[PDB]
RNA sequence: CCAACUUCUUAGAGGGACAAGUGGCGUUCAGCCACCCGAGAUUGAGCAAUAACAGGUCUGUGAUGCCCUUAGAUGUCCGGGGCUGCACGCGCGCUACACUGACUGGCUCAGCGUGUGCCUACCCUACGCCGGCAGGCGCGGGUAACCCGUUGAACCCCAUUCGUGAUGGGGAUCGGGGAUUGCAAUUAUUCCCCAUGAACGAGGAAUUCCCAGUAAGUGCGGGUCAUAAGCUUGCGUUGAUUAAG
């Protein structure tokens, strides 16, 4: 209905965790024509849970300084990165995304500061929030760290991942990390 | 020519950080420009969706008996370009409780408040100036000790 | 601080000076007495001159 | 932070204990009594002292306070 | 518009005495001579009115020859006088672009010079030390020892 | 002559208000001096002490 | 992991125009790796493919140009 | 051996822990009966009355 | 003496010739305006020239 | 119908304009022009050779928008950003005497005027053409 | 009067928000947590106690005790030199290690502020004409919401070229030249041009600042200033990831 970056309208797009429901945004009340919006997220917690996933997977893509401030930028690494992913697939890419939102969110993790027995010891669960939140966290870095030294695209690299991520093969950066947070969890359980 | 109604118009104002925007606008026939240059014509065009987004969901044929027509001073790029789709929003706002009902200006009003309500409120935040014992304004040097 | 040993403090010093201006079509003579009408030790005023 | 200092919470109870028949459950409407009937040196504790009798008002219609 | 290559494409060419590479390009293929500088090298291709796009290997050796003849003497195909290395030479007076081991003939000869002579120039040069004025209480540190 | 710019009128006049209350206070100090009081017209400017002891000065 | 080459052979060149037009998602950055060539050829000569009318267009940017398969059907 | 992937509920929190307030005590249910409830602790933030997934269920809480 | 080069560098451009009206010093005195007094001087009488700080 | 210039898009406006004056080969084209490196505050060449039309074409446009510039504004809009090596980069100004030297060149093209006041604004011989052909590219984002 | 008016701009006065309203919690005490209305439901800084430090500053001061020295003077002036000297170690900081880039050309946006002086010379600069560049002249304006200036700031944006190579990344080092300031530029003042093209591939132990227009990127203006900022103190621009423990 809304179409965001002028098609892929966000009807068809469907979660299927029902423990994210709550947390990804991509509903008709929380779906816009294009990521950029004047925040006002961190005044008060739990407002960027309404916060749309696709301003989230922008704002999370300048990182390293160089390309600190500049969002307009990256709001066209996203626009072309989901117009590579649906000539790859023919999927709305929308839906792809939030695949890749559940496949690369973890499950199991660790705390201790106390003797520690490979990083962390005591293995906890994990809210359904940094799941989230280290699901773009995770596409977000292992997008950079392999296009550093290449002649592929920033564009095509993101995009080139989170399809390997939302189907799920170990060969994005963001799964063959992952399981190991939860395989030193489980060392650890 | 002055010969019907003289001066049915309003001028409406909006602002972003260090920037305004006063979007005069008549009674006409579907006329929107910005600094002389149309909406579709403007400079940036990474956001050219936001800010011809109040022509968008609430529709052209339908609200083009206007002369929308803004001059734009002070900012940056971005800046300048939330202030026009502040500012037009609420001048067709401000030009239906004067010249028509407000039953329509609550009926187009219900659109620009569940659709994210800074296209008719004044965004508060400012340059919140720098202090006297670092290079920004929360940060500090780098204090060493050995 | 008067020398160098602190901890990097400073104090900043201001003035703000206000200033109003104000047109009169009058004879030029009388503005002798209306400036003559108080002393008032915080202004500073000027009147242009007749030449127009 | 919202918690009342001393100097407002006494001299909102001397208003109380004095000018109760002229009072109400209004904030807009003793915000301008106390502006007439106390001397408040600066506005931000004008209407700071006016919202604790208010506080005061509804408190006062349920039974024996300090009244 | 070389969509396969012609017949003839010659991996290294042979200049003045460096061996250019044969897949740059050669507004940035003929900066490897000691003497022609990224900013030098179009400034005689312009002259020698050749397309600045196209490759190293792609000449043939009337162009090879125009650009070597060019950037041997530029001072008389307009080149001006103060786009050149050698602008009023102290020891002859002219004005010369160099090119070759005659760059480091008078990159030297300039040395030995003020060492000659004894300048504070010529001194610091002739220890391991900076000329124009650096500091040396904390940087240039792994120059000596 | 030219007049100079209202930025460095009102700091001649306050660095004038500065230096005779500096000297002042040390002519003055023996016979209760107390501060001065200003006053700037295009006439005879007229200065006024706030002596304690107005007998001595 | 270390150099390509310009300036096409033959051997890549009709190995060019066999395949490259027929896969679905290509770019200048796909055969500058795919292929032996470095690129700056990816960008030249995948431009006169949408001159002769074996791909489509789509995005043209400065960063990032894109083009796809024809229509097959 | 194998368990289910168990997706649970959270009634009320029951505070930070975890020595330097990283960890929240949560004591889930698990969508089929409210009376089977274990309390559990998870990182991150929470928001009473969301749903949360187990990678394995019931192994320990915090007592000493 | 010898008045001919007695003082006979050029006290011009540059601190041999800026000084401290109030105080006489060469030492970071405040040139803005045309205070031209010394800075540790400056806190002195900042409040006589007029000078507020915020309050 | 009238389309005037503030209507069409004027980043290949430029590419219009310059087109025509190297058909139009009526320009002043001074005889370093192969030389230049255009405001030094940048450290090669101009990359396409025929720059002088894309900035005749250029400085004719803002002149249309803004009366009055003379070459010390020109040189206030032509200016880029210094990096300075090692130490932090700056603004730095346009060059002169090549914004001088296309204001005289379109001075013998009859489409700049000097002014009551310093500078320089364009004759109505000047905005009648090249409204003509910013007619013609707005065409031609159609045709 | 050959028009009116104050939305935008600059102020001045008064207004406005109080945890007030509404649920929930709480001894139904203080208050807390939620919301609605609202521009705003914690804007940011100043001042800032008692008692102290053998903290710093006698090289800031005609604030000052005591001592020392007082003409072959520790006074003062003048000429040169040094405070920059380098086998090394440390602390602030700039530029980077590139393709989310570098070029080349288009394109459009700021705010804070400062400007000709008693002594004390010298200011901000429009415009025109020479110069390929710094700059050089002629001619104006401004003691300033009067002029520079509608401060066409940079990043960003659009097209171009380059292709994972210590490469057009990076620009240290170094030679030759051209100009400006000055009594004087050598131990290079700065600036400009050509040429030269060094480490450097994200940095071990350790450690610093920060939680919203914040960090950070990016430029701009004060101070110093004859010449001058890699420093400082201010400004705007772009703008977040994490967190309410
Ligand atoms: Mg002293
Ligand atoms: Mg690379």
């Amino acid at each position: 209905d809304i179409k965001l970056f002028g098609k892929w309208s966000t009807d068809d797009v469907q979660i299927n965790d029902i423990s994210l429901q709550d947390y990804i945004a991509v509903k008709e009340k929380y779906a816009k024509y294009l990521p950029h919006s004047a925040g006002r997220y961190a005044a008060k917690r739990f407002r960027k849970a309404q916060c749309p996933i696709v301003e989230r997977l922008t704002n999370s893509m300048m990182m390293h300084g160089r390309n600190n401030g500049k969002k307009l930028m990256t709001v066209r690494i996203v626009k072309h990165a989901f117009e590579i992913i649906h000539l790859l697939t023919g999927e709305n890419p929308l839906q792809v995304l939030v695949n890749a939102i559940i496949n690369s969110g973890p499950r199991e993790d660790s705390t201790r500061i106390g003797r520690a027995g490979t990083v962390r010891r005591q293995a906890v669960d994990v809210s359904p929030l940094r799941r989230v939140n280290q699901a773009i966290w995770l596409l977000c870095t292992g997008a950079r760290e392999a296009a550093f030294r290449n002649i592929k695209t920033i564009a095509e690299c993101l995009a080139d991942e989170l399809i390997n991520a939302a189907k799920g093969s170990s060969n994005s950066y963001a799964i063959k990390k992952k399981d190991e947070l939860e395989r030193v969890a489980k060392s650890n359980r | 020519m002055p010969s019907k109604g003289p001066l049915q118009s309003v001028q409406v104002f909006g602002r972003k950080k260090t920037a305004t925007a006063v979007a005069h606008c008549k009674r006409g026939n579907g006329l929107i420009k910005v600094n002389g240059r149309p909406l579709e014509m403007i400079e940036p065009r990474t956001l050219q969706y936001k800010l011809l987004e109040p022509v968008l969901l609430l529709g052209k044929e339908r609200f083009a008996g206007v002369d929308i027509r803004v001059r734009v001073k002070g900012g940056g790029h971005v800046a300048q370009i939330y202030a026009i789709r502040q500012s037009i929003s609420k001048a067709l706002v401000a030009y239906y409780q004067k010249y028509v009902d407000e039953a329509s200006k609550k009926e187009i009003k219900d659109i620009l408040i569940q659709y994210d309500r800074t296209l008719l409120v004044a965004d508060p935040r400012r340059c919140e100036s720098k202090k006297f014992g670092g290079p920004g304004a929360r940060a500090r040097y780098q204090k060493s000790y050995r | 601080t008067p020398c160098g040993e602190g901890s990097k403090t400073w104090d900043r010093f201001q003035m703000r000076i206000h200033k109003r201006l104000i047109d009169l079509h009058s004879p030029s003579e009388i503005v002798k007495q209306i400036t003559s009408i108080s002393i008032e030790p915080g202004v500073e005023v000027e009147v242009t001159i007749a030449d127009a | 932070g919202r918690v009342r200092t001393k100097t407002v919470k006494k001299a909102a109870r001397v208003i109380i204990e004095k000018y109760y028949t002229r009072l109400g459950n209004d904030f807009h409407t003793n915000k301008r009594v106390c502006e007439e009937i106390a001397i408040i040196p600066s506005k931000k504790l004008r209407n700071k002292i006016a919202g604790y009798v208010t506080h005061l008002m509804k408190r006062i219609q349920r039974g024996p306070v300090r009244g | 518009m070389s969509l396969v290559i012609p017949e003839k494409f010659q991996h290294i060419l042979r200049v003045l005495n460096t061996n250019i590479d044969g897949r740059r390009k050669i507004a940035f293929a003929i900066t490897a001579i000691k003497g022609v500088g990224r900013r030098y090298a179009h400034v005689v291709l312009r002259k020698a009115d050749i397309d600045l796009t196209k490759r190293a290997g792609e000449l043939t050796e009337d162009e090879v020859e125009r650009v070597i003849t060019i950037m041997q003497n530029p001072r008389q195909y307009k080149i001006p006088d103060w786009f050149l290395n050698r602008q009023k030479d102290v020891k002859d007076g002219k004005y010369s672009q160099v090119l070759a081991n005659g760059l480091d003939n008078k990159l030297r000869e300039d040395l030995e010079r003020l060492k000659k002579i004894r300048a504070h120039r010529g001194l610091r040069h002739f220890w391991g030390l900076r000329v124009r004025g650096q500091h040396t209480k904390t940087t240039g540190r792994r120059g000596r020892t | 002559a030219v007049q100079i710019s209202k930025k460095r009128k009102f700091v001649a006049d306050g660095i004038f208000k500065a230096e005779l209350n500096e000297f002042l206070t040390r002519e003055l100090a023996e016979d209760g001096y107390s501060g001065v009081e200003v006053r700037v017209t295009p006439t005879r400017t007229e200065i006024i002490i706030l002596a304690t002891r107005t007998q001595n000065v | 992991k270390l150099n390509n080459l310009v300036l096409f052979d033959k051997a890549t060149y009709d190995k060019l125009c066999k395949e490259v037009p027929n896969y679905k998602l290509i770019t200048p950055a796909v055969v500058s790796e795919r292929l032996k060539i470095r690129g700056s050829l990816a960008r030249a000569a995948l431009q006169e493919l949408l001159s002769k009318g074996l791909i489509k267009l789509v995005s043209k940017h400065r960063a990032q140009v894109i083009y796809t398969r024809n229509t097959k059907g | 051996r194998v368990q289910p992937i168990k997706l649970a509920r959270v009634t009320k929190v029951l505070g930070r822990t975890g020595s330097q307030g990283q960890c929240t005590q949560v004591r889930v249910e698990f969508m089929d009966d409210t009376s089977r409830s274990i309390i559990r602790n998870v990182k991150g933030p929470v928001r009473e009355g969301d749903v949360l997934t187990l990678l394995e269920s019931e192994r320990e809480a915090r007592r000493l | 003496g010898h008045q001919q080069l007695y003082w006979s560098h050029p006290r011009k451009f540059g601190q041999g010739s800026r000084s401290c009206r109030v105080c006489s010093n060469r030492h970071g005195l405040i040139r803005k305006y045309g205070l031209n007094m010394c800075r540790q001087c400056f806190r002195q009488y900042a409040k006589d020239i007029g000078f507020i700080k915020l309050d | 119908p009238g389309v005037t210039v503030k209507d069409v898009n004027q980043q290949e406006f430029v590419r219009a304009l310059a087109a025509f004056l190297k058909k139009s080969g009526k320009l002043k084209v001074p005889e370093w022009v192969d030389t230049v490196k255009l405001a030094k505050h940048k450290e090669l060449a101009p990359y396409d050779e025929n720059w002088f039309y894309t900035r005749a074409a250029s400085t004719a446009r803002h002149l249309y928008l803004r009366g009055g510039a003379g070459v010390g504004s020109m040189t206030k809009i032509y200016g880029g950003r210094q990096r300075n090596g090692v130490m932090p980069s700056h603004f730095s100004r346009g060059s002169k005497s090549v914004a001088r030297r296309v204001l005289q060149a379109l001075e013998g093209l009859k489409m700049v005027e000097k002014d009551q006041d310093g500078g320089r604004k364009l004759t109505p011989q000047g905005q009648r053409d090249l409204d003509r052909i910013a007619g013609q590219v707005a065409a031609a984002n159609k045709k």
